[PDB]
């Protein structure tokens, strides 16, 4: 509780920042994904493209206030948390992926920043199957969609924490 | 389905070096569908008017991950469709199967496992390697790949007659070997 | 007689390797004594670091940077449990990195006087800003000459040398730390030669 997280608000900020500068790139987790799924193919990128899990825009996450800019980070972040469990619980080769397990730690310690800055400015957060796989390609086509929109999604994150650091009201 | 298609067989399991022919069959409002392989055309043959075999012949090991087959339509509904055929290695013979014993009690016999023949995804997991002997019918599958530590029941018997097998989901290698516990 | 509250509690992460604490025991016990290093953030908690001899013991856990972490160390023998005062730093701030390798220096046709220098860093794959202490000399004298460490404040990889003899052969060598002070400086790099123009 509070052996960690000091009142340090600026340090906080620009972990943050860059915490999300690190894991908006594409080069992180879905470069190797598709280096290692033979998706090389224009055509499977194309399809990789098209398939798109909804996530929040950034207009959206623009025109929230704090709190609730949190909050929306915070259960986006869970559900993300939830979705790499699931892949890795599917995919059955721990070895030969690294790159989910850095990712995941990656998460958890952008989840801890954003816990403890919501601590800070005295808000209260929000508290709240199956193994096998009968198709592969659409289970690769599915990961590829919710791959590139965590990107897309780690990438406004970053630009709205910017703009936050730009502001300082 | 007429806006739909479909194609068998699903993640199918092969060796190294074998045919297989997978057929496709779409819909009536689907027309011209062509399929691909990673980077290639395929010439298909149109069995029926609304379904295409598809042959291949000598498929080649391209990764443990297995090879894209993906079929684009060119007319009727824009999409992408597919599936994935896993190609698995042949399986090797243990070369120089030996075992020792050091104090009467433990027998650490040890071998070549070969080429690993094991795939990525729920299809092929285990590559079982199970060490029976014939006159005392004990038998159970070892933890290891090249190695395993045998625990001999008292009674003094100085003979062995070992028959080392290795299975996985296509075939089933087997190698047997004789000796003689004071002989080594 | 019981031990004492341990102190000078430090730790050190090499680039490559995981974090590495040392602290100081203080006086003889002359009993069998147990120490074990705690380690925690802020909502998650990590295993434990059994010193299996000495005073340091290296973690298992790989390290995450850009988020504070809380670490302590408890003395426990067969008459008494005292632990230390716990410390909160950011594992991006005890950064060792490695020396800088390749070092080439080349001259330059029209001025002779100049000695331009190159190097690539590693940098953790371009995650740190790495500033420089580069110092020279000549062949026959033993004392190194420094530049001045604002010239060299800059995340660089080439720095150009002047107010050198014409026709002289120098040896170079260089060390990184990060761009806010903070960490440790890296070991010297190989010595490398260069000849000024004619
Ligand atoms: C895969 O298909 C090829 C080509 O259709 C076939 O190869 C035949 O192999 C037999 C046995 O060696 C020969 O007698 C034939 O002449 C080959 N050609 C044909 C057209 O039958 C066979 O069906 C398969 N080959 C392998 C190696 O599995
Ligand atoms: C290879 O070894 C595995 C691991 O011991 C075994 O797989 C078992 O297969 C049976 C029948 O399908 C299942 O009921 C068991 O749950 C599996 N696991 C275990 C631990 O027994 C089996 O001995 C071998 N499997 C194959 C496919 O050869
Ligand atoms: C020693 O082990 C071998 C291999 O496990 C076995 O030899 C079999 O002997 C029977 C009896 O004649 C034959 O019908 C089989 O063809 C042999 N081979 C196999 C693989 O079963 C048997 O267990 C032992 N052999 C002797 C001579 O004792
Ligand atoms: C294996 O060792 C055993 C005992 O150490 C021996 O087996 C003998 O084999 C001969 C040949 O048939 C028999 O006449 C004997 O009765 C067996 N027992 C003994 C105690 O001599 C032999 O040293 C080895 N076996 C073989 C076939 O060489
Ligand atoms: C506290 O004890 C530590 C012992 O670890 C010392 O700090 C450094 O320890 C390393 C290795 O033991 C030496 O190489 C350094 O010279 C020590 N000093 C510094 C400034 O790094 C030292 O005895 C104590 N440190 C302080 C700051 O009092
Ligand atoms: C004996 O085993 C070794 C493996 O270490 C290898 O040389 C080979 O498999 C065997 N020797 C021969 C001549 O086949
Ligand atoms: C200390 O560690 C040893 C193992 O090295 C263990 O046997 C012992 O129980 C521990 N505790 C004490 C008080 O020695
Ligand atoms: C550094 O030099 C070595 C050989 O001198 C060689 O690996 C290469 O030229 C350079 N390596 C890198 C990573 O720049």
């Amino acid at each position: 509780a509070n052996r960690g997280c000091s009142n340090s608000s600026s340090q906080l900020l620009s972990q943050l920042q860059n915490q999300a500068n690190l894991t908006g790139n594409t080069e992180s987790l879905l470069e190797p994904y598709i280096r290692l799924q033979n998706l090389n193919t224009p055509d499977l990128r194309a399809a990789c493209t098209q398939h798109s899990v909804a996530f929040p825009s950034e207009d959206t996450l623009r025109q929230l206030s704090k709190p609730h800019f949190l909050s929306t980070v915070y259960t986006t972040l869970d559900r993300v948390l939830y979705q790499l469990d699931a892949l890795r619980q599917k995919f059955l080769k721990t070895p030969a992926f690294p790159k989910l397990d850095s990712a995941r730690h990656n998460i958890l310690g952008i989840r801890n920043n954003v816990f403890c800055m919501a601590r800070l400015l005295n808000h209260s957060l929000e508290i709240p199957r199956s193994t096998t796989t009968p198709d592969v390609f659409n289970t690769k086509i599915g990961s590829c969609g919710f791959l590139w929109g965590y990107h897309r999604f780690m990438g406004s994150v970053g630009r709205v924490f910017r703009e936050w650091d730009d502001g300082s009201t | 389905e007429p806006d739909k298609s479909l194609i068998f067989p699903k993640d199918k399991v092969l060796e190294e070096g074998s045919n297989v022919t997978i057929c496709l069959m779409y819909g009536q409002n689907v027309y011209n569908v062509s399929c691909k392989l990673q980077d290639e055309p395929i010439h298909g043959e149109q069995l029926d008017s609304h379904v295409s075999l598809l042959k291949l012949n000598n498929v080649v090991f391209l990764s443990d991950t297995g090879t894209n087959i993906n079929c684009q339509a060119t007319k009727g509904p824009k999409r992408i469709f597919g599936t994935v055929l896993f190609v698995s290695k042949v399986l090797e013979e243990p070369k120089n199967v030996s075992c020792e014993t050091r104090d009467f009690k433990t027998l650490d016999c040890s071998w070549e496992p070969g080429v690993d023949t094991t795939l990525t995804w729920r299809k092929q997991r285990f590559q079982n390697y199970t060490l029976c002997e014939s006159f005392s019918k004990r038998c159970e599958v070892s933890n290891y790949r090249n190695s395993y530590t045998w625990q001999i029941t008292e009674g003094s018997q100085e003979m062995y007659n070992f028959t080392l097998t290795a299975e996985n989901q296509l075939r089933k290698r087997s190698v047997n070997i004789n000796f003689n516990l004071t002989h080594r | 007689f019981p031990p004492d509250k341990p102190t000078n509690l430090t730790c050190i992460v090499n680039e490559g390797k995981n974090m590495l604490c040392q602290w100081d025991p203080g006086r003889e016990t002359y009993l069998e004594t147990n120490y074990t290093l705690k380690s925690e953030w802020a909502t998650e908690k990590f295993p434990d670091c059994q010193s299996k001899h000495g005073t340091s013991c290296m973690v298992s856990y790989m390290p995450t940077y850009y988020v504070n972490i809380e670490v302590w160390v408890e003395a426990e023998n067969a008459l008494g449990k005292v632990s230390s005062e716990s410390i909160n730093f950011d594992p991006v701030d005890k950064v060792k990195p490695t020396p800088p390798y390749n070092l080439s220096v080349t001259n330059s046709e029209e001025l002779s006087s100049i000695l331009k220098l190159s190097w690539v860093s590693s940098g953790l794959g371009g995650l740190l800003d790495l500033k420089s202490d580069i110092q020279y000399r000549t062949k026959d004298a033993s004392t190194w000459i420094q530049v001045p460490l604002e010239d060299t404040m800059s995340p660089r990889t080439s720095f150009t040398v002047q107010d050198l003899k014409p026709f002289t052969e120098y040896v170079f060598r260089i060390r990184s730390i990060k761009d806010s002070g903070k960490g440790y400086w890296s070991d010297w790099s190989e010595e490398a030669s260069g000849t000024t123009y004619e």
